[PDB]
């Protein structure tokens, strides 16, 4: 519905998602996914690690987070790579990020770490192309803090695949983040989205 | 504080004052004699390749602007505007060829000219003199194999004088092997430590990784992965390390090409690396076709770091005594197949970038070294860089520069640390250089 | 079911509030206005601001932000105006500012701003009165990241006003937020809440 | 499902909770408990404290916050007090701070403060042995606004237990909350969370 | 930093430091020199009219409390406890006869005396002098047409004087209109800028409209909407800029006066405007008639601004050397229809409110140029200020103080910063009264 | 600032410049004269009670461990790493025999040696001296009834004799009833007020009860709650006050042994203190032993205060001139019924933990005092503490110290301030000393 001629300020792909859910909305999809989201945050912010690859990660996962490189508005000739990963982890990758994290030698880890996650503004929609695919869209404030008086707040949009893997399980295939902070604030982004 | 008789580094780099990691009083006296004098990393000709573009790099608390020229060369100018000081420029990468400022609309070039002047001849008359009101241009900028630096002190010696001995070490990959590709745009995070805390431990710290790192190394199983938790120190010669008169210096662990990086790219890596050490050798000489592919740990002084191999490369820019905004790099060598420089970018990032598992374990370690600086009981305390001292040699045959030929050790603290101590006590180039004439004896006493 | 005399913290208009939302809840109500609201926000957050202003705003809105200046709990005798607008916009007003917001010389839209929104505590219960009129009510966090370290958060309570218009569609027809901090500090308030 | 012997960061509480969820899903639950939590949050947001007491809170309530001690991961030996009550309130405690809060003395007080709650990531599970206990998992972020420029946010996951009471009304009967951050940053504590 | 000789502010006013708007120590420096010495906007009659009533203003980094005495007069009194310093008063307006302080219960009046202490004759007996107890007053307090201002230094020159040459523009708005109200309350919003980077661009920056609010021009569609940007220079005859002796200056842009109000609004304030014009012809003459339907950007030094017909009034509080908190109020003439008061007070916060689409404009300028003048390479840089010079008079037939009679330029500019200059290196008033003996022909060199 | 000569508390500690509570300067001279000079609190032997345990404590602005030796004495230690600084311990409590640094894995016991070194022999051979790199000793670690105090200055009075006369007061429920246990973890919550506020607060400050807390006396229905809103002032003989030489000081209100706590645990408490109170006067004496059931209100010199039978025991731990990090405790009698230490505990957090309504109601009291002494026109300001003055006994035939024989005053508060004044104009104890040979007779004239 969005024309980006118009509205200068929209990116074609955000164009392209938004239509992804303004036409068919199925409230039993959007409760779904709620309960998907809110379930997978759970197990994140009790440091279920391995219960969190077993029953929320698909083996076939792409989690990715970039860092866009501030451009101008008007730029239309420099060419070169737009933004980094963050994180573009494949099962295997994410593994190893879990073994690290449950490691007794990880240092940081002691004291524990609390987590708080904060998951709002839930969309569903099947994808019109394969019908077993399920989209997602949901935003995240995930409040870390350790140590007594560290405390990092992380703000970000979530693009999702979601998947029926072993079980007949919904499993994530895909999570995509454009992160908004360019610099961070927050000591690093060592934390799930 | 009295910078010209205060004792902040002891005689042969053995120790260090600990108020050095806190005193914002130093940190602004870091500003003029550390980050005005020397060499700063700006950007490479790969992410400048074209005329009209630019960057936007700090040098020290400053924020420059770096652009090429159309003959080929580049500039940097001070990223603020002549007349009432706005920052021109408010992107980070571009083309184009000037700089409009939103303020007032004065325009310069791409060569910092003052080039319009909103409603000049109405306004100004003939009164403006445009050709006095050009940016603040940054006096020195030189190219190190397409890694560009720049210094505000015109009388700084040449980049590859100051590089001195460890230029030796970094040919091999830098110019022998074809070239490297510096792969933007850099990740960014603000860490609680001073800028010398990673920029120390970048230029000589072996030691912490056995032990910092335990958890990375199991994890990842990376090459370097036995260390982990102490389980086993390297082979007696399986590495060294060296420093130079200006400061730079790095840890040379001998064949380690696939670096930190994870299982999945070291059976790549080790048969690339190898590969072209075997052409290498012809060439350069098997030492340093072994050099080409052994994992360097090196800090260009001050502030700029580096893996080789695993091609990490960082800059800490420093924000205060206990801030400093982290950039980080991939390197990556330009005949590599693009399949594989992707994934190495990748690579770095997942290891040393803002989500990077091995820089998380360095995070508490700079920033409690950094902010226990600042505490009253610790302020004249001595942080200690004593390991291998009276073991070092100068002169090698082999080896060039103040080298430990051991894989572990403080060598490499002890000369950044040296040539530290003389800038903050010197006013000038020339005292640096008086301060620095028996810089190779200070650092190998006892021996 | 508040009575003010006894609970002495509470506002006149509070209780009136609250009052719309105990008596009928219609689930169905509450839903409808979850993705309205959600909608919203997307298409804000993707600045897609025509697109707002066409899909999501009435033509007789009124779009408004009071800043109430801190006086005495106990205060009784002064009398005089005791808030500003920080907005107080209808269709055309909005439209000014949408249209400040699209220009390519607004110099302080480049590099691209970027927004996050998470709406949380959404009621909705239809007016007594006009059969026609849906009150809805809903929490916002804002955030807003620029120029690669600069960081704002906005928190807010929204009163709404939604009415079905051109299409059949719900649109705005009146927000009201009373904004909670006195002295902002996040350079501005120039977003839309 | 969490076997803690292999999710090594887990806790034995943790794991317990989590069981609670995954099992019986109502969605109905979920529906009922976002509602009462909802007007809970209205009710404290525009300190309307005797009717929270009164339509809320259980006679039998415990209210109850823990700041608990940062201890080695690896810990084993050292087996004194591991937390502090913040709050550990039946009903009557809950009434004193309530009359604290409405006392004209209460200097702090005036000019009035502003409270802006956002619940989020609600569960909902009956309890497996007393039919008549609801189990409600939920987050708060808590924001509190006073003087001008003094701004507090707080996190906190909070485990509830509702049950119905006079009149058939849901109240609480038990709140628990492990507060995330040892050191306080926001003054005091001084919110109901 | 010595003061009394270090030359922050050319000779002229031609240029100033950089440092000035980062300096923390001269920040420290301003509190005693300018804001100590000066006056400092408070209120307005409109928003304290009645006996008893009180509102809370900050002068400087202090806050007062600023009181409607039984008499009629106006008092302020800092809002600090004698007793152990607690802030005494935590709202920002009321009506009370008295103040008590919630440590100890000490009651002081709205007239500032300690008029009672709890249990004072159990406790101190008759040992408590209450008499020398009252709360600390400000020195000189006065009113222009309605608008009062506070000074701590008794030695100040009475605020009409104070004003200068810039009171014969502002008469016909504040005195000739029929008066004045200010409504409240403000606006409030702390940006990170040093206040100095609004005040100049308040006292005389009509150069960046064009260019920094070409959105807001062509968005708005108001009257100064040609210049959207810097399509057109206004005509030759367009306006003019003032400045003043003891600092405050302002621009004249002829006729302007529906200012930056949006086409909503313009036809009605262009009636009511030139029908209050026609009136004004016959009593102060056509010139001063002109004026008061004028737009006037104006600072009364150090730190209070307005744009007059526009309606906007802002006090720019300083924090720090680069925190600064925005008070913006709206200004409207008491014979305006009450529903036309309304709509220009929503329009003033909807245009320079905290959601303003005009100041949000001005946001990056503000912040970039007051944070440049931290960083090391900035510091000792200059910033210009020399538009117009050598083509400004003193004491024209028509329009007095030191005038350009251009529409844009830099005059009051180098007047707020001569006087700035004076008062920095100056230990009271009579040593800035030598320092500025010979104000205008400083100003006037070249002509 | 020349802090031999400056007059920060005037004669008798009549009156003190506000800036003490603001001046960063004078906060980082306190760091020297005040908190490495004097006793601070570390713990309790009930949180460290067997070998191997051990907790973490601020002392000043550093950070300690404070660990139980085999032997059963306790040793403290900087927690910093020897080598390079990094912070040694990261949790608060815990038992262990030694402590590894996360960096490079160096070890020490618990006794502070330095106990290995990874690969020692490889690396260092025997060069490294590992007697000389024991963690940094507390050079003082003293107990007053299991209560473990700390100080840095070897030339520091035994905390005995530092006590002076209040200790006294303090030996009837630290040492008669059996002793005390301290119930943890803290509550633990940062404050925008210099340290001194609390702690003048709680050593000398009943006169704020009936305001300040008028809402908490109303709701809670504790003993001390006829006092609410000043509806009464105690009568003649309700208590008293004292200070000593070092600076501690306190408020006795005679018989208030359920103190703070709410209607709901006075029957039982008063039962308790009471039924002690009988034991005890056959065996101190019925002035001793009424103390013992008398609510003390106490500032141990410099930041650790308690409200003895209330059982709150606070840390006003110091981070900036305007910031504290306030450590809350409980002290409970040992030899009460378990279910009643229980219930204590709670009500101190409930009253006077981070969530505590009491403690609530001195927020804005001391937040603001404090940061109004950095406000420009309040720094020369003189807070002051006359009340009482001329009335104070010194060498009383049944109570010790300089005495107000009055509930309500300021004694304690100037006898706080004249040793914090001599110790800031000192360079040492020995200093301390000969500016504190009158003490007494300075604090009793004008009787
Ligand atoms: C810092 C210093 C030396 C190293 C050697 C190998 C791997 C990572 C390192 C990081
Ligand atoms: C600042 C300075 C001059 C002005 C002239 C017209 C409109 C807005 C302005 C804002
Ligand atoms: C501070 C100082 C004195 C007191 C006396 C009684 C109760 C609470 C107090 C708090
Ligand atoms: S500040 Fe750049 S044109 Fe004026
Ligand atoms: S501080 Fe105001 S009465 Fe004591
Ligand atoms: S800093 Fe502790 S072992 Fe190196
Ligand atoms: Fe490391
Ligand atoms: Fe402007
Ligand atoms: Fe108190």
């Amino acid at each position: 519905m969005i024309n980006i001629q118009e509205d200068k300020l929209v990116s074609a792909h955000d164009a392209e998602e938004i239509l992804r859910f303004f036409n068919c909305h199925d409230s039993a999809l959007q409760q779904e996914a709620t309960t998907l989201l809110t379930q997978e945050a759970h197990l994140l912010d009790i440091q279920a690690y391995r219960a969190w690859l077993e029953h929320c990660v698909g083996s076939e996962v792409q989690y990715q987070v970039i860092s866009r490189e501030l451009r101008a508005a008007s730029e239309r000739r420099y060419k070169l790579n737009e933004a980094m990963n963050v994180y573009n982890e494949n099962f295997q990758q994410l593994k190893v990020r879990v073994e690290h994290q449950l490691d007794p030698q990880n240092w940081g880890n002691s004291p524990k770490l609390r987590f708080t996650r904060f998951i709002t503004n839930v969309q569903a929609a099947m994808d019109v192309n394969d019908k077993e695919l399920l989209h997602i869209r949901s935003n995240v404030i995930l409040h870390r803090a350790r140590r007594g008086n560290q405390v990092d707040v992380f703000y970000a949009a979530r693009e999702d695949k979601w998947k029926r893997g072993e079980g007949g399980v919904r499993k994530l295939v895909q999570r995509f983040v454009d992160y908004p902070e360019r610099i961070l604030q927050t000591h690093n982004l060592m934390v799930f989205l | 504080m009295n910078y010209n008789n205060k004792i902040l580094v002891s005689e042969s780099g053995l120790s260090q004052k600990h108020l050095i990691h806190g005193d914002e009083e130093l940190f602004q006296h870091e500003l003029k004699t550390i980050f005005a004098r020397n060499w700063l990393f700006l950007t490479h000709d790969s992410l400048i390749p074209a005329p009209g573009d630019y960057v936007t790099a700090k040098m020290g608390i400053d924020e420059v602007i770096v652009s090429r020229q159309n003959d080929g060369s580049i500039r940097a100018f001070l990223n603020v505007c002549r007349h009432r000081g706005k920052t021109l420029v408010s992107v980070e990468a571009g083309n184009a060829k000037g700089f409009v400022c939103s303020y007032h609309g004065w325009g310069f070039g791409s060569n910092g000219e003052l080039q319009s002047v909103p409603f000049e001849k109405d306004l100004y008359g003939e009164s403006l003199n445009k050709k006095c009101l050009g940016l603040k241009e940054v006096a020195r900028v030189e190219s190190f194999h397409g890694f560009i630096y720049g210094c505000f002190d015109q009388e700084a010696p040449p980049l590859m004088d100051y590089l001195g001995d460890a230029a030796w070490y970094l040919e091999p990959m830098f110019k022998h092997s074809g070239g490297l590709e510096l792969v933007g745009p850099p990740g960014k995070v603000v860490i609680k430590a001073n800028w010398k805390a990673p920029a120390e431990n970048f230029v000589g710290d072996a030691y912490h990784v056995g032990w910092t790192h335990a958890s990375s190394l199991r994890s990842g199983e990376s090459i370097f992965s036995s260390l982990a938790g102490n389980a086993a120190l390297p082979p007696e010669g399986a590495g060294l390390q060296m420093t130079s008169k200006y400061g730079s210096g790095m840890g040379v662990l001998w064949d380690g090409y696939s670096g930190v990086h994870s299982a999945d790219l070291v059976p790549e890596l080790m048969a690339f690396g190898g590969a072209k050490q075997e052409r290498l050798n012809k060439e350069i000489g098997d030492v340093r076709a072994r050099i080409y592919r052994s994992h360097l740990n090196c800090t260009v002084f001050p502030n700029n770091s580096m893996l080789t191999c695993s091609g990490v490369f960082k800059v800490w820019n420093p924000i205060d005594a206990n801030t400093t905004e982290v950039w980080t790099y991939a390197i990556v060598e330009k005949d590599m197949p693009e399949d594989l420089k992707r994934r190495l970018a990748d690579s770095v990032q997942r290891t040393f970038g803002p989500a990077g598992f091995w820089e998380s374990d360095d995070n508490d370690n700079m920033e409690t070294a950094s902010q226990n600086g600042k505490k009253y009981q610790s302020r004249d305390s001595d942080l200690l860089s004593n390991l291998g001292f009276g073991e070092d040699v100068y002169g090698d045959a082999v080896y060039p520069g103040v080298v430990g030929k051991s894989a572990i050790g403080e060598t490499s603290y002890r000369g950044f640390y040296r040539a530290y101590q003389a800038h903050v006590s010197s006013s000038n180039w020339a005292e640096f250089e008086h301060a620095s004439s028996t810089w190779h004896t200070e650092l190998t006493k006892t021996t």
